[PDB]
RNA sequence: GCCUGGCGGCCGUAGCGCGGUGGUCCCACCUGACCCCAUGCCGAACUCAGAAGUGAAACGCCGUAGCGCCGAUGGUAGUGUGGGGUCUCCCCAUGCGAGAGUAGGGAACUGCCAGGC
RNA sequence: UCCUCCUAAAGAGUAACGGAGGAGCACGAAGGUUGGCUAAUCCUGGUCGGACAUCAGGAGGUUAGUGCAAUGGCAUAAGCC
């Protein structure tokens, strides 16, 4: 028969890279599709809707593993 | 008795180990849990004949390095996948 | 386990207050006593504490772990908080309901001057 | 025989054959037919070598088959052009790397095992060797 | 496409309206909601459909 | 009065005096016993609520739980769960009252137990009782409903009773006096 | 110094199992419930008022490696660059270098406040 | 035309008449908030309950569930009231 169909996305991964000086609201990890690979806990709580993680203060990205579940968190720390 | 004459390893790594196997010798390691492990090389044909002797694994062996007798026991043997020869032995201090 | 269920109830508001950087007035309630702790937003050091097991509070009360005891502990913790000079704390239920001794402690802190 | 009862997916990618095999030791039996060289072992070749073994040992002792044909191989029919989808699944192979013990044997004398392994090796495409159980 | 488009008309006397969808097979009653009327700048009742 | 019996007897005199055992918190305690009903896929019945609310509102004025499914998994066409049972778990003083009224109906009059009532055997700690015979009813109409006390009553019991069981108290069926 | 409670840090060298141990200091079960309140019934739970009783359960502490968990050294697989046999796969120089196993470790450590001895 | 996975080479992207599946909706609650709660499965005693209807106990730990495909999620639950 026939089985040749596919969808499209054009980004699916992080943009902030833990040295990245992201200001204001830059999407640190857009189209993660989900709050579980990365959580936002440094600059308050990101993860608005479609779980896009974004900065809330002008500063450097921070990647870290916290919690009892060994979950990965994106933080924003000041320069 | 099972005495093996062994030499210490000047260089470690995959290239050095393949150079040993090209020169018809093979690497080995001795560890005891009380002091630092010692990396040695062995004469492959002699240690092969001691493999073919079936009592190689049960009893206590004697490795001579620099004139020093070390009482060991064969823990595991890394064998070549499709040839009779053998690549690596680890010895636990007995 | 009742303590584990209480921690599961408390955890959502505890992490929400941790993310806001809020100084938490937490309350612990037992059948015998009630405890109040104003804790700095880092969560590691306790700024102000007032307990029913403290003898100065406990000697004035007919029964420890009463609603009157909860009001006395809330008044005491708000008095020591205003003596320390800190204000604008956020109240943590710590898994309990806002009812009875917990509500009485928070109402006494609000009356004595600790604003939420 | 030796086609799997179910598969998660009907067809696979072609892939490439790996470096060296896992399962080089003689584990269950006392003698083994180790592989020296790469190739794909068809289920029909596996069955033919098994029958040669079993009749050579006269259905005595016990024989282990350590490999399984879990990869479907598709072939296009005759006089059809390229494209128009992937072809129909025709037969099943096991990817063999050097050092893979293919068969195992126990309960027989060693020379009878060698004769049975030689008659199986005459049916297999890849070069094989006789191996014996070794303690480590 | 069983759901069909309806209006919600302000009860504050203005011409302002919202639009939404509703299925009359399961919800035949008229939908009433307190919505913001930007002409009046207050939250008022919105009920009437097209 | 059975709560006063539990507080009073078998505990306080002899084992307290001669040879000490550790705790009245360690001796087994009767927790909330329960009763359940098991009606079919019909929803139109009111008889289940009638009997359970009668046994509850002979003293109280409350209603039983109408239970649909704890499991919420159905082999029928509707997976959501139809209301197909009643629950009354007994409670404190009313628990002891219901246990006492069950004893004072079943025990002192030999009516129910013909032969050996224990036929299905396994070990792990279950006592459900289904009489299938109407033992008591509070109204003047003794038996007008379709249900004949087929409901199960669950008592949880480590059925061993070893020391004074095999000493003097077995179970069986000879009413005697002093 | 010891024990207990609360809030953390760190998240299996942190847990589970087995055995022992603690009591109107503290905490748990526990007493009662019209009343502050709640059960689609449930003073189970949530609450409130607390004369007695035991720590039995839970919880805390200690011991035990049985299971989880961590885990080298050496070797192997892979691979960047350059070169070489190649029919579909490898080899050499050099750089990086696992995973699984092995020896072994492991019955957490720590900060603030409060209470009793 | 749109969505999900793989191909796709550990950033994004990436073709074939390549390998598999779905969508052209639904919901005024199936949205918001507050308060509360935790599954699948297995072993047992009892009314047609029989292997699976409903209770009670134990084991287990998310093997469940998500309005609908697949993927990534989810216990502070986004799962249930």
């Amino acid at each position: 028969g026939g089985s040749t169909r596919n969808g499209r996305d054009s980004e699916a991964k992080r943009l902030g890279v833990k040295r990245f000086g992201g200001e204001s609201v830059l999407a640190g990890s857009i189209i993660v599709r989900q709050r579980g690979t990365k959580f936002h806990a440094g600059a308050n709580v990101g993860c608005g809707r479609d779980h896009t993680l974004f900065a809330k203060a002008d500063g450097k990205v921070k990647f870290e593993v916290k919690g009892p579940k060994n979950r990965k968190f994106i933080s924003i720390e000041a320069e | 008795m099972f005495t093996i004459n062994a030499e210490v390893r000047k260089e470690q790594g995959k290239g050095a180990s393949r150079r040993l196997r090209a020169a018809n010798k093979f690497p080995a390691i001795i560890y005891g849990g009380k002091e630092a492990p010692l990396a040695i090389e062995l004469d492959h044909d002699k240690v092969m004949n001691m493999q073919a002797k079936a009592e190689f694994y049960s009893e206590v062996l004697t490795i001579v390095v620099d004139g020093k007798e070390i009482k060991v026991k064969a823990q595991d043997v890394q064998r070549h996948p499709y040839k009779p020869k053998l690549q690596h032995i680890d010895f636990v201090r007995a | 386990d009742k303590k584990s269920a209480r921690i599961r109830r408390a955890t959502r508001a505890r992490r929400k207050l941790q993310e806001l950087g809020a100084t938490r007035l937490v309350v612990h309630r037992t059948p015998r006593h009630i405890y109040a702790q104003v804790i700095a937003p880092n969560g590691s050091e306790v700024l102000v504490a007032a307990s029913t097991v403290e003898k100065a509070i406990a000697e004035q009360l007919k029964y420890t772990g009463n609603k009157d005891a909860a009001a006395a502990v809330g008044k005491a913790v708000a008095e020591r908080a205003l003596e320390k000079g800190i204000k604008d704390v956020s109240f943590d239920r710590s898994g309990f309901q806002y009812h009875g001794r917990v509500q009485a402690l928070a109402d006494a802190a609000r009356e004595a001057g600790l604003q939420f | 025989m030796l086609q799997p009862k179910r598969t998660k997916f009907r067809k696979m990618h072609k892939g490439r054959n790996r470096g060296l095999a896992q399962g080089t030791d003689v584990s269950f039996g006392s003698f083994g037919l180790k592989a020296v060289g790469r190739g794909r072992l068809t289920a029909r070749q596996i069955e033919a070598a098994r029958r040669a073994m079993t009749r050579a040992v006269k259905r005595q002792g016990k024989i282990w088959i350590r490999v399984f044909p879990d990869k479907p191989i598709t072939e296009k029919p005759l006089a059809v052009r390229m494209g128009k989808g992937k072809g129909n699944v025709e037969y099943w192979v096991a990817l063999i790397q050097p050092g893979k013990v293919l068969y195992e044997m126990d309960g027989v004398p060693e020379e009878l095992a060698r004769e049975a392994f030689k008659l199986a090796a005459a049916k297999l495409p890849i070069k094989t060797t006789f191996v014996t159980k070794t303690v480590m | 496409g069983i759901r069909e488009k309806i209006k919600l008309v302000s009860s504050a006397g203005t011409g302002h309206f919202y639009t939404t969808t509703k299925n009359k097979r399961t919800k035949p009653e008229k939908l009433e909601l307190k919505k913001f009327d930007p002409v009046v700048r207050q939250h008022v009742i919105y009920k009437e459909a097209k | 009065a059975k709560l006063h019996d539990y507080y009073k007897d078998e505990v306080v005199k002899k084992l307290m005096t001669e040879f000490n055992y550790n705790s009245v918190m360690q001796v087994p305690r009767v927790e909330k016993i329960t009763l359940n009903m098991g009606v079919g896929e019909a929803i139109a019945d009111k008889k289940l609520l009638d009997n359970a609310a009668a046994d509850l509102a002979a003293i109280s004025g409350q209603k039983p739980l109408i239970t649909k499914a704890r499991k919420s998994v159905a082999g029928f066409k509707i997976r959501q769960g139809y209301p197909i049972g009643c629950k009354v778990t007994l409670r404190g003083e009313r628990m002891w009252e219901f246990f006492e009224r069950l004893i004072t109906i079943a025990v002192p009059r030999i009516r129910d137990f013909r032969g050996l009532s224990a036929k299905s055997f396994d070990g792990r700690g279950n006592y459900s009782m289904g009489v299938r015979e109407q033992i008591i009813f509070p109204e003047i109409d003794y038996d007008k409903v379709d249900r004949v006390r087929g409901l199960d009553i669950t008592i949880t019991t480590t059925a061993k009773s070893d020391e004074e069981g095999r000493a003097l108290l077995a179970a069986f069926d000879f009413p005697f006096r002093k």
